[PDB]
């Protein structure tokens, strides 16, 4: 029914930054959480998808190794950690759940992160 | 043709279950088997089951055997039709692998473990199996673990290695297919002057051949490669044409040079038989 | 991985008359195509879930067509809200989306 | 919830063994067939196989009830529960059910007492043949169905207007012959026990002359 | 003593259960996230034009009636459990005569979370319908299709949806090929609705796609048509006064020729049309009788 | 081949038990075919069959008919194939006797 | 293939009884609430208890708690035939049948006449 995503970012190139996405209205257990990003003026590109019932987690081989997706199902939350991000992540990042046809139906606020000095 | 093997078994499971202990009476207790209703089993099938059934005359052949400790002995008598793909590039010098495979549907390995009781002399009978078209080599137990989906399931797996017996294919095909191509060759003595008899002979031995595996493909499914007697009989019909062929070779320069046609006669009166010689040879050779 | 063309990159419909958005995909998505509405300082907007579904309190003019590799989103009659970029994304595989396409409105 | 006590409610004191207006009136069952299929034609056997969904409609005032809710939508789990009639069709050589993953079988109820009961079915029905004229040769085959014990003072079939449905017929396993048309009969048959109310359903076949003409001519 | 304490969780789960309603019957559609994977890819039979496949049919629900709290979080019950819960009615459209394992016991696994949710899994033969076109055969491929859903719930009531990617969710063992004349390409995955007079409803549904291998065509159909055409032109280098020599040859080879249409019209079902195979042995009696 | 013929047909016994007699209602009953599994119904069996079975379809085939007097009337539908020896020696003109044997 | 009447009898002087009758022809309904041997054929294939219009099976238990039990079955059984003189071959067909869980210290059989005259 509702996501909320952390407040925006700014992270100097070389850091590892940490999003978060806390969910109300059911339990993420029950379906899948995807983290897409789209950077500004663009189209969007799926980075990563979490089963929280089993932690099994699936990435775009564009994103492997960058991005790493965990899920709390205590606090019913999605956490997306970009650990080796360079200066061309930024973007804004929004937290999505699996839906009717496996669209994505209810999606996040976006958590725009910038990479500068 | 459907790529499967009966077998009928004596098939026993043994465990123990503290819940069926008892200390009053001291002799094992034999059950009416309809207090196997009444009681946990194991949830045992077989992956590459087709078709089965325990047999029910005069009554379901269970055996249920309780013991003082709690070990609880369960037998069944059954008949499946288990599947087993088989190789048949070299039949019928063939040797096929024919495997059952029992596994734990419900039960991962955190629940259930199979092991063979004896690990080695736990399958009996198998030298007292005779079968008409095979002969078993051997046979082995092996106990392993599966992964699904689901999780990691126990399995054991009891193979055995069947050797075709040849008797019957040589009275079926092989022996007519040699007589048909000797019949061909008889047509090497008569004279190059004689037309119709030369060909009727070579007519009727080609068109023979070619129409022979009518009566022995049905046996055989839709394979899509060449089979050791589908080689074999190709081999004779190569023969037979070659014979064919020499007749009309004979026949055309009949009338304008008899002593090449009386040559080649000769010749392949001798060379004929001994191509085939060599031929059945090698085939043998490679086969057997 | 499946990817989704989308066509034309720009359109600039006036209001009230009929726009039709074509959507492709290179590999066999049945009908688990998306379409997604986007406006400025938002986040996207289900439209259309599967193949030919309107999406729960979406306006009933907005219609979409699909096959096994070709999708539609049809506006009958373009309003002025639908200052919105639109994105088309294929859920049989790992989702893909399409390039997007913005509406104008002359 | 509440559907459980609706359910419990109509079942107390209900008498399957009996059916509704048993000395009152003869039950009227209205009847319905889609067809899924028209199997091969066997013609040394003198039988052609048959897919339908059988759906049956009836009123049982014991499963009336008053409640917020207008029909109670059930599986297979209440068919045995309640009075179902004895619906057999008499020229199938044999038919089965369904029970693949379950028994392929619906249960609808209004609240008025209306009930309507739908099941999968796989018949092999007997068709008598006149092979003259074979290869060009045209058949009517039926499909004839009544109720065993139940003769017409006690259950009464009738067709509704939209009786007798078929699909697309390209999918069917009609090789020999194509499908022209049917039509639905009703009768009423006298035998041994009573005079029984006998439904039928007439598929007109015809023999298609492309594989003969190949094989023979 | 976990026997007492685990008796007491099951019988306080099937206490006041009613398992003729289905989970949310008043406020929800009951999601039934469903996979298959395919053990065995079984023979196809063009003459009866269907299919046998063997499978793990796998089934998932959410049903809050059987929440627990216990020492552990999931129970692996007996397939005797499944009888006293509701378990959605899922059939197979196209499926003819199919078979549910009950050897040595019922081929069937359920599992509950202590959230509720619940696995189903049974050991299936499904055999289904695939109308072929055999206009190219023996050159042929086909999608032979497997739908499968609900038989008494509407999509208001019950709808299915592949528990993993759509790509992802039926499975082929790599060793299960019991094929003979065909290679299993590939399968793709749909869904979508039906509608009956008795309402719209969810289907699912599979294709398998096969190709024929023409091997056996070749060996026993194509090769002796062949060889009878390339025996019926050796007839011409014969001398012109051997007229009994080509008699016998000519009519014989067109004999042959009728003997090999014959017995290949067999290996097909008794198909209304002419295929690829037929117009070659047509061609190769044209060339005989010429 | 088997020396055997099919046959389908409806078998009606009826008898008379006292325990199933009434006079409140002046009607014959019909009743759902299951509470023949209630009732006492004769052990009638055919000796030279081979394989049968009372059709199942949509129900099983079979009534149980009540009448005021006692006389309890019970049918069933069923498939038999009931062997033939067959003396062939004038085959194709010959004539065969095949026979159906009903005992307790 | 092969049809026969199967009779088996055993004491059960649990089953032991006093009323105006000597015997108690039960149906096969009967047989089973008692105790019956769980006999089964060793060479059997596949077998039929054949039980139309009902299970073809007789119970009868004397005063004295004897019980005869009566079944119609049809057996199919192995017979494996040496065929090195066909078509002029002679065969000894074998139908052999005994307890499935009862032991020899449990459960014996016995022919109820004369072992030349029990078949
Ligand atoms: C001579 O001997 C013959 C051999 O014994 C004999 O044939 C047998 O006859 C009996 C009785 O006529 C048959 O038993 C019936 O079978 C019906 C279904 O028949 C089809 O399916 C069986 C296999 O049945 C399995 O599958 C179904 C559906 O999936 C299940 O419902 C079954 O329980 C059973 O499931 C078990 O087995 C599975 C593996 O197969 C397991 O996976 C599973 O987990 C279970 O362990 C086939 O064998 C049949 O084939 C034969 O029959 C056809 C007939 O046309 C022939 O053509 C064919 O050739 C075969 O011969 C057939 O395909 C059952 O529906 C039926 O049970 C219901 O009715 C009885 C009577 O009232 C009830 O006691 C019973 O409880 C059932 O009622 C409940 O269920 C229905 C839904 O079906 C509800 O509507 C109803 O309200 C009720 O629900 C209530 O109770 C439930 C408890 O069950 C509860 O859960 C609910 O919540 C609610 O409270 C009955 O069992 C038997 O199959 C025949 N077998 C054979 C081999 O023929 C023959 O008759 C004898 N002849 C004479 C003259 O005497
Ligand atoms: C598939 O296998 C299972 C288990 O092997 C079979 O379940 C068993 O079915 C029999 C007969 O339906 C049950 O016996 C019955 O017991 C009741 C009393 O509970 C009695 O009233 C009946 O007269 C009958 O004797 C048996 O209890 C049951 N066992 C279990 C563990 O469920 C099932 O029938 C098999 N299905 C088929 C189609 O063969
Ligand atoms: C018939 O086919 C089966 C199936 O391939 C053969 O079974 C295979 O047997 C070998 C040797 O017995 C197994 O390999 C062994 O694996 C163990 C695993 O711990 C390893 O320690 C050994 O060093 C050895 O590599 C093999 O696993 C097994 N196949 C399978 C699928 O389990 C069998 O030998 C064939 N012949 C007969 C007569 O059964
Ligand atoms: C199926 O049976 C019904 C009832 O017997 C037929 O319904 C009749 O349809 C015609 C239209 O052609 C109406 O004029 C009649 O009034 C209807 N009769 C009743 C009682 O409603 C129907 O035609 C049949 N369908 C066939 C034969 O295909
Ligand atoms: C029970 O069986 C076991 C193994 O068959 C045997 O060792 C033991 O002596 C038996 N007990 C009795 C009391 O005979
Ligand atoms: C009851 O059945 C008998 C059977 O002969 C019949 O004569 C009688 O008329 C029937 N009674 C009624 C009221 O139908
Ligand atoms: C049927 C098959 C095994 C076969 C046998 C003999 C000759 C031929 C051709 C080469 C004419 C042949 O295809």
């Amino acid at each position: 029914v509702q996501l909320q995503q952390s407040g925006a970012e700014l992270v100097k190139p070389g850091a590892s930054v940490k999003l978060s996405c806390t969910a109300s209205g059911f339990n993420i257990k029950d379906t899948y959480m995807y983290w897409v990003k789209q950077r500004p003026e663009q189209g969007l590109e799926w980075i990563g998808r979490i089963d929280p019932a089993n932690g099994d987690t699936k990435y775009d081989p564009k994103f492997q190794g960058k991005a790493t997706i965990t899920t709390d199902t205590f606090s019913n939350t999605a956490y997306l950690q970009l650990s080796s991000l360079t200066s061309e992540d930024t973007a804004v990042y929004y937290c999505a759940r699996k839906g009717l046809r496996w669209a994505m139906d209810y999606w996040g606020q976006g958590t725009s992160v910038t990479v500068s000095t | 043709v459907n790529m499967d093997y009966t077998l009928t078994m004596y098939f026993q499971q043994a465990w123990r279950d503290k819940r069926l202990s008892y200390n009053v009476i001291p002799l094992n207790l034999t059950l009416d088997n309809r207090v196997a209703d009444q009681l946990w089993v194991p949830d045992t099938y077989f992956l590459n089951d087709k078709k089965s059934f325990v047999h029910g005359v005069t009554v379901k052949n269970r055996m249920i055997r309780l013991h003082p400790d709690g070990t609880v002995l369960y037998g069944l008598r059954i008949t499946t039709t288990a599947a087993c793909m088989m190789d048949l590039r070299r039949y019928p010098l063939d040797e096929q692998n024919c495997t059952l495979e029992i596994e734990s549907y419900g039960y991962t390995t955190d629940d259930i473990e199979f092991y063979w009781r004896g690990d080695d002399n736990a399958v009996t009978g198998v030298t007292k199996i005779e079968l008409p078209q095979f002969s078993i080599v051997d046979y082995k137990l092996i106990t392993k673990k599966v992964v699904f989906s689901t999780g990691s399931y126990p399995r054991l797996s009891l193979s055995f290695k069947l050797k075709r017996n040849i008797g019957y294919f040589i009275l079926q095909t092989y022996m007519p297919s040699i007589l048909i191509t000797i019949l061909s060759w008889v047509s090497f003595w008569i004279n190059y002057d004689a037309s119709a008899a030369r060909v009727a002979l070579g007519i009727t031995t080609v068109l023979t051949m070619t129409t022979i595996n009518t009566h022995l493909r049905e046996t055989l499914p839709k394979i899509p490669y060449v089979k050791a007697i589908d080689m074999y009989l190709m081999g004779c019909f190569v023969f037979v044409f070659m014979a064919l062929l020499e007749y009309a070779l004979v026949n055309y320069i009949f009338f304008s040079q008899p002593a090449r046609a009386a040559a080649i006669d000769r010749w392949s009166r001798i060379f004929f038989p001994v191509v085939f010689s060599f031929f059945n040879i090698v085939y043998w050779l490679y086969y057997v | 991985n499946i990817v989704m063309t989308q066509s034309p990159k720009s359109m600039s419909m006036s209001v009230g008359e009929r726009v039709t958005l074509s959507c492709k995909a290179s590999e066999y998505v049945g009908t688990y195509v998306s379409w997604y509405q986007q406006k400025p300082e938002q986040s996207p907007k289900l439209l259309i879930y599967g193949a030919s579904n309107r999406y729960t309190g979406v306006p009933d003019r907005f219609t979409g067509s699909g096959s096994a590799t070709d999708f539609t989103l049809t506006i009958g009659s373009v309003q002025a809200e639908d200052l919105a970029d639109y994105h088309c994304g294929q859920s049989y595989s790992y989702p893909t989306f399409g390039a997007g396409t913005k509406l104008e409105l002359k | 919830g509440d559907v459980t006590v609706i359910l419990n409610n109509l079942l107390e004191g209900y008498d399957n063994k009996l059916r509704p207006d048993i000395g009152v009136k003869p039950t009227l069952i209205h009847t319905d067939m889609y067809v899924n299929s028209i199997g091969p034609v066997n013609a040394i056997n003198m039988e052609y196989t048959i897919d339908i969904f059988f759906a049956q409609t009836w009123y049982d005032r014991r499963l009336k009830f008053n409640s917020t809710i207008k029909v109670l939508r059930l599986n297979s789990n209440m068919v045995g529960k309640i009075w179902i009639p004895d619906t057999f069709f008499r020229n199938s050589k044999k038919a089965d059910a369904h029970w693949i993953t379950t028994p392929n079988r619906m249960l609808r109820i209004w609240n008025d007492g209306r009930v309507l009961y739908t099941l999968r079915l796989t018949i092999d029905a007997e068709c008598q043949l006149q092979l003259h004229n074979f290869p060009m040769d045209e058949h009517s085959c039926p499909l004839e169905f009544s109720s065993y014990g139940y003769p017409r003072e006690e259950i009464v079939y009738q067709w509704k207007r939209s009786s007798v449905e078929v699909g697309d017929t390209r999918s069917w396993r009609l090789y020999q012959f194509s499908f022209v048309g049917l039509r639905n009969t009703t009768e009423v048959v006298k035998t041994t026990s009573g005079d029984y109310v006998v439904m039928s359903v007439y598929f007109d076949l015809s023999r298609r002359m492309g594989y003969f003409t190949i094989q023979t001519y | 003593d976990n026997t007492t304490v685990f008796t007491r969780i099951l019988d306080r789960l099937l206490d006041g259960y009613d398992n003729r309603l289905r989970p949310g019957l008043g406020e929800r559609v009951t999601e039934v996230k469903t996979d298959i994977f395919v053990t065995s890819f079984g023979p196809v039979s063009d003459h009866d034009m269907e299919y046998t496949i063997d499978v793990f049919f796998r089934q998932s629900w959410k049903d809050e009636r059987l929440k627990f709290k216990g020492p552990m979080t999931v129970l692996r019950l007996n397939n005797l459990m499944a009888s006293k819960i509701w378990t959605p009615d899922t059939f197979f459209h196209n499926g003819k005569k199919s078979v549910a394992h009950n050897m040595t016991m019922p081929n069937k696994l359920l599992r509950i979370t202590e959230d509720g949710t619940l696995l189903y899994t049974m050991r299936l033969t499904v055999r289904a319908e695939c109308p072929m076109h055999l206009e190219d055969f023996p050159m042929d491929a086909h999608a032979c299709p497997l739908k499968f859903g609900s038989y008494a719930y509407t999509r208001a009531e019950v709808v299915y949806e592949w528990t993993r990617e759509p790509a992802r969710s039926v499975v082929v063992a790599e060793d299960g090929s019991r094929l003979n004349q065909y290679d299993l390409l590939g399968q793709t995955v749909d869904s979508g609705i039906v509608q009956s007079s008795t309402g719209e409803y969810v289907v699912m549904t599979t294709h398998f796609h096969l190709k024929r291998k023409i091997g056996y065509f070749v060996i026993q159909t194509y090769l002796p048509c062949i060889m009878t055409v390339i025996l019926s032109q050796v007839s011409f280098w014969l001398n012109r006064e051997s007229v009994p020599a080509r008699t016998v040859f000519g009519v014989t080879t067109v004999l042959t020729m009728t003997t090999l249409s014959i017995s290949a019209r067999n290996s097909l079902p008794k198909v209304a049309y002419a295929t690829a195979m037929d117009w070659f042995i047509a061609v190769c009696y044209a060339f005989v009788f010429s």
